[PDB]
């Protein structure tokens, strides 16, 4: 799980 | 620099009928940060209040993204946890460190009535701790404006917690919304000086609520209580809440102004 800022 | 905008997600640190809050580490720097998720199928309205809020004891608030029907609220993180869980059940903790997470407390609720906003639900789960166990007030979902363009916006709406909720919550239709926060804070600061909340609510039929305006101070979680604090106690959680003492008389107290805790 990732996110991108 | 390439990479600097990845994050990784990699710890729950919440979850419920809400969405969820994740702790993002950054991919390149590892800086930490807690990201809140929630899937959009009201937040318009808590980014607005959580852009304004700018103090050492609130959490800040660094941006959003959204893709799609999802939204990514990155937030200060907060890896103490909540004060909720520094407090020992039936116990609570010791007085030198009620008395100074009560300061940092103060100087959040004093930050966010100068800005004009009401948090609405202060109770200890809401209440974050940082590294070095600076308090942070959080989640401000709850929260409104009471005052604009210096006029007072008079509250009618019911929400909150029902044992930290003041009385005038449940007995009038609009009520001011400071002394409402106010009186939160005397619960928490109960909570943290006894390990136990005082009533499930604050109305006439709870038996625990009338014996506190009966004052039987020899019953709990009163009993518990040292003289000093259960003083200031007595003076906010007052029942009628245009005599209920405010902010800038509490940091006039005898209690909130003793020497008791040590620095680190």
């Amino acid at each position: 799980a990732s996110v991108s800022a | 620099v390439p990479f600097v905008e990845d994050w990784d997600l990699v710890q729950t640190l919440g979850e419920g009928a809400y969405g969820e809050v994740q702790l993002a580490v950054n991919r390149v720097t590892e800086e930490a940060v807690a990201v809140k998720i929630v899937d959009m199928k009201n937040i318009k309205k808590e980014i607005c209040i959580n852009k304004m809020l700018n103090h050492e004891n609130v959490v800040k608030f660094y941006g959003h993204r959204r893709e799609g029907n999802i939204q990514y609220l990155f937030l200060e993180y907060c890896s103490g946890g909540e004060l909720f869980d520094r407090i020992e059940p039936d116990i609570g903790m010791p007085e030198p460190d009620a008395q100074r997470f009560f300061h940092q407390l103060m100087a959040g609720v004093v930050y966010l009535h100068g800005i004009g906003i009401t948090h609405r639900d202060i109770k200890p789960e809401n209440l974050l701790l940082d590294e070095r166990d600076n308090l942070k007030i959080s989640d401000f979902g709850l929260a409104t404006v009471f005052r604009y363009n210096n006029r007072e916006r008079l509250l009618n709406k019911m929400c909150g917690t029902l044992p930290y909720v003041a009385p005038e919550l449940l007995k009038r239709r609009e009520f001011h919304a400071e002394p409402v926060d106010v009186w939160s804070c005397g619960i928490v600061l109960t909570a943290m000086l006894a390990g136990e909340l005082p009533w499930d609510q604050p109305s006439d039929s709870c038996q625990e609520y009338s014996d506190w305006k009966e004052k039987k101070t020899y019953l709990n979680p009163w009993k518990k209580i040292d003289s000093a604090p259960l003083a200031l106690l007595h003076k906010i959680l007052v029942e009628n809440p245009s005599a209920r003492i405010t902010i800038p008389d509490i940091k006039k107290d005898r209690w909130y102004n003793k020497p008791l805790k040590k620095g680190a």
